[PDB]
Formats: C-alpha cells, structure tokens, sequence
C-alpha cells in the first residue's frame, strides 16, 4: 500500500528542525496521503501492533474531541497564554528553537494546560446560555 | 443566480485498476497426506457464500483481452515447475551414449521405436554406471557417434536438465479469486455473452465461483460449460488470422488412454539420488487407439458454418488440419499424469462448408450413428515448459489409468483467409489463452468513496 | 533537438592505449534514468556494452573486462570520457557512445546513439590518400543518364568521405564500401549523376576528406 | 549473451515473429536494429511500448522470458540484423547476438554496372587500374569476372562481398590492376558480373 514515516500514522520524518517552517507547512506533511504455515505468526504479531497503533491514534482523536478540535489540524480556543509561561516570545521561539527543544522547555506545565483547556471548553458551552436562556 | 462547491461521502463510484488478488481453493484435495507439496502451499480453503446485488437500470464496459487477471494467475501458478526442478542424476549431466539394436528388455514393443537401452559412454565407463538403462520410444534414438550410432542423450544440450518425479502433483483444483477490501469484482451477464464492449445484466460479487487450470495446445476441456448454445470470441473479429476461440453447449467426449504397461522398477541411483528405470514386458501389446462419438463433433461444425456466415458473408467456408512445425503445433496435447501425448489435429479437421441457400455439403458425414476412431503420438522427452530452456525425460506409470476427458472449446486461427473457401485451422494462440476460458465474465474495480459537485447552498462564514 | 557525438584518435598502435570523448545536446539533464554509455561492435560482429554513468557520478563496470577500462569526466568540460588499458589489435571495432533514459530506475532506454568512431589498430602508422578522376576517353550516352566520380587509394586507415560541390550538386549518388588494398592499405569509390553532353558548362567536384591525415582536397570530375 | 536465432527468412507479405531470451529478470528488454556499416536504431521500449515518431510498421509486443519482436506489413527495406537489450545485475546491461532478416518474393533486380580506365598519374609511375562498379542488384549475391585480353585478374584481386544500398538493392566493386605497358599492350578492357548466373558486362576504350 504505502511506506513509513517513523510510524504507519503520525509520519515523523519531515522533522523541519525549526518549528517555523514545519508549522507553516504542516498540511503537506500528511496531505500527501512447514512451507509458509509460520506466516500466521509473522502476520499475528505485527497485526497486534498495527491494530493497537490505530487504538493509540483513537486515544488522540478522543483528546482532540475533548478540546473541541475534531478533524482540525491547527486549532485554538479561548485560553490566554497568561504571562508566566517562560517569556520566550513569539518572534524569539520558532526561528531559534526546535520542537524537541520546545518540549524540553515546556514539559512542566502539560497537565495544567490540558486542565485549562478542559475547563475553558466546558465553560464555553454553557456561556452561550447567557444569551440563549430565554425560557 | 450563482453556484458554489460541495462534497459528498459514500458516493456510488469506482474505477478500473491493476492489482494483485488472493485465492480460495479446495478444502480436501490436499491434506496431511501431502506434506510440504506446492498444491498444499499458500492460498486458502473454499468459500460457499458469494452473494450479489443487482445493477438495476445499470450497465458497464468490459474487455477480456485488456484485463490483467490473465497475467495475475499466469504469474503465481507456474512456480509449481520452479519447485519441481530436481537435480540431474550423476550419470547424465553430460551427453552420454546408449547401446542397443533390439531392446534390453525381453522384446521391443508392439508399436514403434520402443527399443530400450543402457548408458555406455557414461562418465567413468564402468559397470556401476553402464548397467543403468532407460525406456525408449522416439527422440531417444537421435544420432551420436557415426553409423551404428551409440544414441544421444538429447536432454544435456539445454539450460535446465531435470525431472518432475511422481511424488509431484498436477491436479487442476478450482481456484476462487477474491479482490482485496475496497476493491470489488464485477460480473457481466446477458444472452449476448460477447465479452467486450458494453454489458447489460452486470452483477456484483465478493468472489468468483471456482475456475480450473488447463494445459492444451488446441482443444480446451474438463471445465466451464457454456450458457445454452455455441459462441466465438476474438480480439477484432475483422482481422485476417489473429487468434479465435469457440465455446461449447454440450461437452463432446474423448474416449481414450494408452495403457501400455511397464513395471515400477525405480532405482536409488548413484550417490543416493532417485531414477525411474521402468522395465519388463507384461501388458506390452497396447496403444492409445483413440475414439470420438462423431455426431457429437459433427453438430458443432455444421452449426458453426451458420455462425461464420454472420462474420464472413455468402462465401464457401473451410477448416483444414492443424498447422505444421514441431509435433506440438501439429497436435492437440495432454498428459494424464502418466505419459506426454499429442493427437493428430493435423490429419483431422479437413472440412469445407457451402453457404448459399445451402441444404448440403457441410460435414465429415451425415446419417450413420457409428462414431469414429483417430490416431495419436507420444513424446517421452519434452521441452517440458514452452518458452523456457527446461527439458525432462518423463517418469512412466504402470497399467491403465483413470483418465478420459470432454471438450469445452476450440483454440483456432484463420490461416489462408484472402480467398473463397474461407479457411481455418485448429491451434494458434499464446499458452496464456487457455486461461481466457470463462474469465470473460469478469473485471476488477477499486471503490472511491467521495466526490464533489456544484450547489445553490452558500456556506456560513 | 537531441544529438550525440563521440571522437578520439583515428588509429591506435599495437600495444599502445586508446582514449575517447563524447559530447552532446540534451545537456546534463537529470531525467528519467538519465545517463550515458560506451558500446562497441567487433568488425561486422554483434554489439557489446562496456560501461555507463548516470545523473550523479554513480557509475558501473563490466565483470569480464574490468581492469581493462576506466570512466570519468570533468563535468564542467561537458565531455563524457573513456580510458583503457594497453591494446591487443582485436580491440579494433566500431565504437559508439549513447544516451540512457531508464524510467524510474528500471526499463531500458538507450534513447540516442552517436555517429560513432572508426577505432582501428595496427603496428603501422597512418598513410595519406591518392585521388584520381574516372571520366572515360570515349563516350556514347546523352542527357542526365550518365554518372561519374573519383577513385581514392594508398591511404591507411579509414575514414575517407566525398561530397559533391560542398553538397550543392548532390543527386543520384552511388557510394561503395571501401576495400583493403592488398599491400595493407585501403581504397574507395563514390559517384554522382551528371548530364552526358554538358560537362564544362558546369563543374562537378569531388570534395575528398581523410580524417587520419586530416587531408581535404577538391578535384574536378570533368 | 542474450540468446536469439542467427537468421530469419520469410515472404514479403508475411508478419514475421522474432524472439530473444532474457537469461535473468527480462521484463524490461528493449529492442534495436542494425542495418549495416552505420549507427544502430531504436525499436520497442519498456515492454511493448512504441518508440515516439519512428516507422510505425514495427510491432509493440510482450513475452515473460522469450521476449518477442514482430513486423506488421513486412517490406523489402526491412532486411537488417535485429537485437535485444536488457538491464542486469548492478547495471550489467546485457545484449543479444543479433538475428538477420531476409524478405523473400522480392524481385531479383539485374545489376546496374560501370567501368572506368586507368589514370595519367598511374601511367607516370608504370601503374594502371581499371575500376569496375556493380550496383542496384538483388539478392545480395555477386561473383565477378574480367577480360584484360585473355589474362587472369592481376595486381589486386580486391573485390567486395555483396553490400546493401540506400534502397534494398545490393552493390560491390573490383579493381583489376596492371603496369602501364600491360595496359598499352592489351586491347580488351572488360568486366562482367555473373550475378545469379546472369551475363552483364561493361568495357572501356581510348
Ligand atoms: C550520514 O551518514 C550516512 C552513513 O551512515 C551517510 O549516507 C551515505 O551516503 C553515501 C553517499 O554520499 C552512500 O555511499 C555508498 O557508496 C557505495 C560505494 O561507492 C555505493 O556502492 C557502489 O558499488 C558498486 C560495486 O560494484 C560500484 O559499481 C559502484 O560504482 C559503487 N558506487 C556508487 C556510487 O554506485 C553505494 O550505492 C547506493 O546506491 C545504489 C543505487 O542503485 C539503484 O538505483 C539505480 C537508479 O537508476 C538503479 O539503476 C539500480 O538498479 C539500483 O536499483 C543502491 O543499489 C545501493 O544499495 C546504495 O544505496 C552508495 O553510493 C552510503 O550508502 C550512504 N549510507 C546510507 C545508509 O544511506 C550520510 O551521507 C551522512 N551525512 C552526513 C551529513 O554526514
Ligand atoms: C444447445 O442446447 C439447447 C438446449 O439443450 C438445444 O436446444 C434448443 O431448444 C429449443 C426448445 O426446443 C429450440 O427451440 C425450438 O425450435 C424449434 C424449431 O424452430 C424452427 O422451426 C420453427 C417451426 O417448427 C420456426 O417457426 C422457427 O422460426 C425455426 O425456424 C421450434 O419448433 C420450437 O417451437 C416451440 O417453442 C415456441 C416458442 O415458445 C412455442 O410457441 C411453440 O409452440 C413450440 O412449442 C422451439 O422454438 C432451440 O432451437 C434449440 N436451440 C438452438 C440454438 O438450437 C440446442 O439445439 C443446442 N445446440 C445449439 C446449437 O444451440
Ligand atoms: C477431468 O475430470 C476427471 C473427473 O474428475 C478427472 O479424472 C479423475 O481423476 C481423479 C484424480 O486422479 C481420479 O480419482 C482417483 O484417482 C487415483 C488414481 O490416480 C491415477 O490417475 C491420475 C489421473 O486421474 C494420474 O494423474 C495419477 O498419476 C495416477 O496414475 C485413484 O487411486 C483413486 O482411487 C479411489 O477411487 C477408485 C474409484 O475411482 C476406488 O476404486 C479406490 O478404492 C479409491 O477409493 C481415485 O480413482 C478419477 O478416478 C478420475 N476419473 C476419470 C473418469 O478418469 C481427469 O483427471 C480430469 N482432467 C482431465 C484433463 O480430463
Ligand atoms: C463432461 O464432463 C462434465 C464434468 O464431469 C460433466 O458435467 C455434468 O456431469 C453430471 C454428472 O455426470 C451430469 O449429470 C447430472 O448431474 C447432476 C449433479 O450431480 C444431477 O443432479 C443431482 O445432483 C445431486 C448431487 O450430485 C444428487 O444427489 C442428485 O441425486 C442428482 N439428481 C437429482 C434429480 O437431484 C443430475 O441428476 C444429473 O445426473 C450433468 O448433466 C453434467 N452437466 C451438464 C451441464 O450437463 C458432463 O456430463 C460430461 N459430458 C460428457 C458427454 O462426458
Ligand atoms: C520541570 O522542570 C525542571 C527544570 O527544567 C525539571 O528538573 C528538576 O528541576 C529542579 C529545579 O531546578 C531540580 O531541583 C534542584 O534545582 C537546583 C537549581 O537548579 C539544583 O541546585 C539542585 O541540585 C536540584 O537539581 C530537580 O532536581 C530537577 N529534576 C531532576 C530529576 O533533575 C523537572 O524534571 C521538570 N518536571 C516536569 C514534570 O516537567
Ligand atoms: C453416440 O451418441 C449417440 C447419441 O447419443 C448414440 O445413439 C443414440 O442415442 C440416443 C440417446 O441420445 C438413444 O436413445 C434412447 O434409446 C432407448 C432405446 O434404446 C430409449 O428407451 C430412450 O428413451 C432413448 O430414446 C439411442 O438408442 C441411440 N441409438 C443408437 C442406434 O445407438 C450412440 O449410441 C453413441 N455411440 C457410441 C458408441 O458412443
Ligand atoms: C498425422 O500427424 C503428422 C505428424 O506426426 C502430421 O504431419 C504433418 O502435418 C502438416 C500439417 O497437416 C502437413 O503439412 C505435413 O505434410 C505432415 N507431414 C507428414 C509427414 O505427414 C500429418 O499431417 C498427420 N497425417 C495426415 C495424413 O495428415
Ligand atoms: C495565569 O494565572 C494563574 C492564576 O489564575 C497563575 O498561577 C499563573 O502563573 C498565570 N500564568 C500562566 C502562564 O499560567
């Protein structure tokens, strides 16, 4: 069928180094898409992985649904980047750092950012009733 | 007024596509009785379930000559012979001589050059080598040395010298091909069963019903019967001589075997190899003696001239016996899994056919019952596969065998077709064209589950 | 577009060494299995590939000959080149370079072949041509039914070629393959159609050329 | 290498079939031909693929190992030597022995012939050459004879084997040679072809 980009999904290999060019071209980085009786075992074991990789991919789709980003490839919501997050600044991130560096910077705050998304999404739903609760 | 773009998923559409396919096969014709055998290998058991839904109001293009499946299963299958390439015996990779005049057995046989012979100029020129001996018929007496020849082992002079020994199996199992997921197989039907251009009662399947191997030079046999009359198929039937095929209502029989007995004297030859030096003269009096129920042949030709009157108007029309060259071109072909054999289509098939307001002169004969007998050749040293440098001296089998067949169709060519008495012969074709049989029913498609159209609906912003 | 050429010496000495060069249109395009090759054919024999090079200096070599041959270029100088061992005179042949266009990395195209080189070997060196006009002393034809030309002799080796008033009077020509003059030299004939009774109102010219000596000479037929 | 037959002969009306054998892989064999004394010409490519814009009578075709070539309407001009070419291991490009073609039923034609006398610059050196030219004949058959009075061929028997023209007709030449006194003392100055046993003659005079 098709070749491999680290994994049969997710397609790492266009690492881009600078996050700038990588993000500014993220679309094309996926839009390009016994005789033999032991061939049972040599189908079974990678089949297991192949299926469980799709299950991993579905875990990701669940989070994307949870943040209200279903099917999106770039996405955003209400939440501000409210000052205390490292001050590396827009014009001083992408052009001078890499995705692997940015994780090695940002790794502390992950669950907190995810919780801030969760809360904001759940508020954004009911906030519309401030206009629509007419009965 | 204006328009805009919109997209749909689940849209009913496909496109024709080259691909591999995977095969279902008989569930018991191989079993634990045949360890590691090539027929036991690879492709799966049989599926009882092939459903359909109708293409109500709906029709599709076909072309049996264009379709790739001929190559798909011309590939795979011939690898049986690649698996069968057993090494030459230590005595005979070189062009050895053999010495005899009458047979080394108690007599030379009742029919033709069966004058069995020892190896003599044989590597070491030693009793352990020269005591060993072979069954004879024909090509085995080819000239070597001078006059009073010590005869040539001809098998040495080609790129592969080998034998497919009797443990190997050649049973024509019905394969049932199914396309990969998201591909589909479409089946053409109408009484107009032509097999190229548009087709009306076209139909859908997950898999084909069973279709079987065949290995004939001129007469196709032992398989898919026609729908209820006779029909002819060609790439461009207007052509002078390019190959033609004919498909039959009623399976006319061939009534013969060549039961000439030779005993099971196989030998663990040389350095612990194996060979099939079948000897002795019990049951030696016997021949192919072949026969056919003549009327059941006669009907075809006498109908066929009417069919040809539609393709070639008013002319007298003709068949002649098969074209010359090697015996194989000169003949229809078979092996039972016992002996290689070649019957004289180059004596038979000699009829002219009148085609004015005719009521006469279209046959062998009329009104006798009677049937007929015919005579046929054997070739025990074979270029075992055509179009490859491979050759074998065949391993024989004792007594009579459970064999006979019946005919599904003719392989045909229009030799001499520039003058009245419009002429044809049996034979021609690629070895591939065996597998044209029934496959005119099918084509393979890939599904394409989305598409785009105009609409009046302007999207939100 | 596209055309290829090859060139080198007109003769090599017995147990000396050949070298040859090849230049072209189609200039260093990095196309569909794109490369260049060297091929030879023994005197009146079959074809024989030697070697070839592709859209980078990936390059490949014959098993049977290997040490006998070597291949390179200066890319900037736009000749493909071939260099060889010392020579047994059996290596005399028709030699050619050619262009390659093998698909995505399979499926053969040798899609252009050059005019070739008369690679010839002997213990002896070159010898230059002698030329003679052939028009007879007594005559009987009339109108444009006649044809006339020049003999060439005493040179070694080939090629020599002839043209008719720098191409301008080329019509109704016959040319014959050259034959070995039995002293170990060569000889040639070529002929052009002419008016039987009107020679001297126009002049018909054998423009003879011989590459090994580079000798080029013009003579009247009449 | 690529094994193929040495020679093929058939009637001018007949669509001839030729084949060569791939020793390994094979399913990328190109075809080329060799009308003699000249650079070769491209034929079929990939497999079965027609070369762009060359003569359309040469027939795109396929086989799995007996790689096959054919002509549709055969023509007299098609007499030449035909070659298979192949990819192989690591760029080991492989090639055939050739197969010659002959186009029977062709008429074929009787020789066109010419003879020319010796030249003054030979006469200055005690030399003389008679130049005999033989052309436009069919089949590719020749023998040649001479009558420098009753004398046999002298100072260079030097005569071509049969060679093809621009048309499918054939040609040769011969160069009977003398001293200038042999030329002056002789009086018959004649060359004769004997092509297919047909008597065809030319002679020169002062
Ligand atoms: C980081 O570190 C990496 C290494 O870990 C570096 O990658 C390596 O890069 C070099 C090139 O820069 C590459 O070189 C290899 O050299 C071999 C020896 O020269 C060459 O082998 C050939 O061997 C035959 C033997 O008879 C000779 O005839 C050849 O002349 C010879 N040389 C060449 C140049 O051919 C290796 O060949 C590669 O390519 C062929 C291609 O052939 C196929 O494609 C054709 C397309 O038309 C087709 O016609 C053919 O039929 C073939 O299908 C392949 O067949 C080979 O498998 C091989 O791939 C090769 O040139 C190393 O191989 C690289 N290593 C890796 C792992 O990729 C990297 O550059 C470093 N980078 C930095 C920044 O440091
Ligand atoms: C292949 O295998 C099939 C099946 O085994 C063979 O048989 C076919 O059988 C049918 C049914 O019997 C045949 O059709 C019949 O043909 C008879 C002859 O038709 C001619 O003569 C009549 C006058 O009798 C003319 O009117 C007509 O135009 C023809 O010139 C008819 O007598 C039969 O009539 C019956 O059917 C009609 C229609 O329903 C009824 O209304 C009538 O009352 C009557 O009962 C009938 O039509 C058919 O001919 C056979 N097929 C063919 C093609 O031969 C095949 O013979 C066999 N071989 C071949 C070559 O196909
Ligand atoms: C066309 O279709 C027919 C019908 O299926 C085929 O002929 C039958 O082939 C099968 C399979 O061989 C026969 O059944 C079994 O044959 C065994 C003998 O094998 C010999 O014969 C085959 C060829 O048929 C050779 O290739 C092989 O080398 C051997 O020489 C028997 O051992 C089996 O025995 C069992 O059945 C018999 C009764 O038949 C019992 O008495 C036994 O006790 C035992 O239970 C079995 O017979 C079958 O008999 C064949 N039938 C006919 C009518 O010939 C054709 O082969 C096939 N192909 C072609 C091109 O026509
Ligand atoms: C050419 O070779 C082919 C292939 O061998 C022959 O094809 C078909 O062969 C059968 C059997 O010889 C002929 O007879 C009919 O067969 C069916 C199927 O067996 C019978 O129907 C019922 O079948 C079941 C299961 O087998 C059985 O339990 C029932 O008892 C049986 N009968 C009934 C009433 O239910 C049917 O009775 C016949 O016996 C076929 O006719 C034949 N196929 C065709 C389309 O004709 C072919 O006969 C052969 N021809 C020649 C001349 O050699
Ligand atoms: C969150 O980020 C920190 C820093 O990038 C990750 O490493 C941990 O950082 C603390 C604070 O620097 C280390 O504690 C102590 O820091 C002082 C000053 O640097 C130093 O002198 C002490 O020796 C000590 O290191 C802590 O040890 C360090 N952890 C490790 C294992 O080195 C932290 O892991 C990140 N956590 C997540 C979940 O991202
Ligand atoms: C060659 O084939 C023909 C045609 O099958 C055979 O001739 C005749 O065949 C028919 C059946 O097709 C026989 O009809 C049956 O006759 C019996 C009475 O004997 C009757 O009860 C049945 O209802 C049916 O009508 C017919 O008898 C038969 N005639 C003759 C003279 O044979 C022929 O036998 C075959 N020959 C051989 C050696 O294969
Ligand atoms: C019986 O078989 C032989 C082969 O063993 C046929 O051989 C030749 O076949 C071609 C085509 O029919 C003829 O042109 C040849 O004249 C045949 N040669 C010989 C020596 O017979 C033969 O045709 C068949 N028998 C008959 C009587 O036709
Ligand atoms: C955002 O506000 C919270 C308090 O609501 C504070 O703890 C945090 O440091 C601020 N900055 C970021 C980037 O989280």
């Amino acid at each position: 069928a098709v070749g491999i980009g680290a994994v049969f999904l997710g397609f790492l290999g266009a690492a881009g180094s600078t996050m700038g060019a990588a993000s500014m071209t993220l679309t094309v980085q996926a839009r390009n898409l016994q005789h033999l009786l032991k061939l049972t075992v040599w189908g079974i074991k990678q089949l297991q992985a192949r299926v469980l990789a799709v299950e991993r991919y579905l875990r990701d789709q669940q989070l994307l649904g949870i943040w209200g980003c279903s099917g999106k490839l770039i996405c955003c919501t209400n939440v501000p980047w409210n000052s205390s997050w490292s001050n590396r600044n827009l014009s001083e991130i992408w052009d001078n750092m890499t995705w692997l560096q940015w994780d090695k910077e940002i790794s502390n705050y992950t669950q907190i950012i995810y919780g801030l998304l969760e809360e904001s999404q759940n508020q954004q739903e009911k906030n519309e009733q401030d206009l629509l609760a007419l009965d | 007024e204006n328009l805009w773009v919109t997209v749909y998923y689940g849209v009913p559409v496909w496109k024709e596509a080259k691909t591999t396919l995977f095969c279902a096969s008989d569930a018991k014709a191989y079993e634990k009785e045949v360890h590691n055998v090539w027929a036991t290998h690879a492709c799966v058991p049989t599926d009882p379930n092939p459903q359909e839904m109708v293409l109500k109001n709906v029709t599709e293009n076909f072309n049996m000559w264009k379709n790739d499946m001929v190559d798909q299963m011309h590939e795979d299958v011939i690898s049986l012979w690649d698996q069968s390439l057993k090494p030459c015996v230590k005595l005979t990779p070189l062009c050895v001589t053999l010495n005899c005049t009458n047979a080394t057995a108690s007599n030379s046989s009742i029919i033709e050059g069966m004058k069995n012979c020892s190896f003599n100029i044989t590597t070491e020129l030693r009793d352990k080598r020269e005591k060993k001996n072979a069954l004879f018929y024909k090509l085995d007496i080819v000239q070597l040395d001078g006059n009073s020849s010590q005869y040539r082992l001809i098998n040495c002079n080609t790129s592969v010298i080998t034998q497919a020994c009797p443990k190997v199996s050649f049973d024509p199992i019905p394969i049932h091909y199914c396309a990969p997921a998201g591909y589909a197989i479409l089946k053409c039907n109408n009484k107009t069963f032509t097999g190229t251009g548009p087709c009306n009662n076209v139909s859908t399947v997950q898999c084909t019903h069973g279709i079987k191997p065949v290995v004939s030079t001129q007469l196709l046999l032992n398989g898919s019967l026609a729908e209820g009359e006779i029909i002819i198929r060609s790439e461009n039937i207007t052509n002078n001589v390019k190959t033609i095929i004919v498909h039959l209502n009623e399976s006319v029989k061939i009534e013969c075997t060549r039961p000439n007995n030779k005993t099971r004297t196989s030998i663990r030859i040389g350095p612990g190899q194996w060979f099939y030096a079948t000897g002795q003269v019990i049951g030696d009096i016997r021949e192919a003696y072949c026969n056919i129920n003549e009327s059941k042949w006669n009907e075809t030709l006498q109908r066929v001239s009417k069919k040809l009157k539609e393709y070639f108007p008013h002319k007298n029309i003709t068949f002649q016996p098969s074209s010359g060259g090697d015996l194989e071109i000169t003949t229809h072909s078979f092996n039972c899994g016992g002996e290689f054999f070649y019957c004289n289509t180059s004596s038979l098939f000699n009829r002219t056919y009148m085609a004015n307001s005719t009521d006469m002169a279209n046959s062998t004969e009329t009104n006798s019952t009677r049937t007929i007998t015919i005579h046929c050749r054997i070739k025990q040293i074979i270029n075992m596969w055509q179009e490859v440098g491979r050759a074998m001296y065949a391993p024989p089998i004792a007594g009579n065998i459970t064999c006979i067949s019946n005919i599904t169709g003719l392989l045909l060519t229009r030799d001499g077709g520039k003058n009245n008495t419009e002429t044809f012969r049996p034979g021609g074709g690629n070895m591939k064209d065996n597998w044209r049989s029934e496959l005119y029913k099918y084509k393979v498609v890939k599904i394409e589950p989305l598409g785009v159209a105009p609409t009046r609906c302007k999207r939100r912003v | 577009q596209v055309t290829l050429m090859e060139s080198g010496p007109a003769l090599v000495k017995v147990t000396q060494t050949l070298a040859v060069t090849c230049t072209f249109s189609g200039f260093s395009i990095r196309d569909s299995g794109k490369g260049v090759a060297w091929i030879r054919q023994p005197p009146g024999g079959a074809l024989e590939w030697l070697t070839s090079i592709y859209w980078d200096d990936t390059k490949y070599h014959d098993t049977s000959l290997k040490p006998r041959l070597t291949i390179f270029r200066d890319t900037s100088q736009t000749q493909v080149i071939l260099i060889l061992t010392n020579m047994a005179p059996l290596d005399t042949a028709t030699y050619y370079c050619g262009r390659i266009n093998n698909g995505g990395g399979w499926k053969d195209h040798i899609d252009f072949w050059g005019p070739g080189l008369l690679v010839t070997v002997s213990s002896a060196s070159t010898k230059g041509p002698s030329v003679f006009p052939l028009a007879p002393s007594s005559r009987s034809t009339s109108e444009s039914t006649a044809a006339l030309g020049c003999l060439v002799k005493d040179y070694f080796p080939e090629p020599v070629t002839v043209s008719w008033n720098s191409g301008s009077l080329t019509s109704g020509v016959h040319t014959f393959p050259a034959v070995l003059q039995s002293s170990g030299l060569y000889s040639l004939s070529s002929v052009v159609t002419v008016p039987s009774s009107s020679l001297g109102t126009q002049t018909y010219v054998c423009n003879v050329n011989h590459k090994p000596s580079n000798t080029k000479v013009d003579k009247r037929v009449e | 290498a690529l094994t193929q037959p040495p020679s093929v002969s058939k009637s001018l009306e007949q669509s001839v079939t030729i084949s060569c054998t791939g020793t390994t892989t094979g399913n990328s064999v190109s075809w080329y031909q060799c009308h003699s004394g000249t650079a070769p010409r491209l034929l079929i490519y990939d497999v079965n693929k027609r070369p762009s814009g060359v003569s359309d009578r040469f027939s795109g075709s396929k086989s799995h190992n007996t790689a096959s070539l054919t002509i549709f309407g055969l023509q007299a001009e098609d007499e030449a030597d035909y070659y298979c070419g192949s990819y192989g291991s690591g760029g080991s490009l492989l090639f055939g022995g050739g197969t010659r073609l002959t186009v029977l039923g062709q008429p074929k034609a009787s020789p066109t012939v010419t003879l020319f006398p010796p030249s003054s610059e030979e006469l200055q050196a005690n030399k003389a050459t008679l130049v005999c030219l033989i052309s436009d004949f069919y089949p590719g058959v020749v023998k040649v004879a001479w009558k420098a009075d009753g004398s046999a061929v002298n100072a260079g028997v030097e005569t071509t084997t049969p060679s093809k023209q621009s048309n499918n007709k054939y040609a040769a030449s011969s160069y009977l040679s003398l001293t200038s006194d042999q030329w002056k003392s002789h009086k018959s100055y004649s060359c004769q072809v004997t092509h297919e046993g047909s008597t065809v003659e030319k002679t020169v005079a002062p």
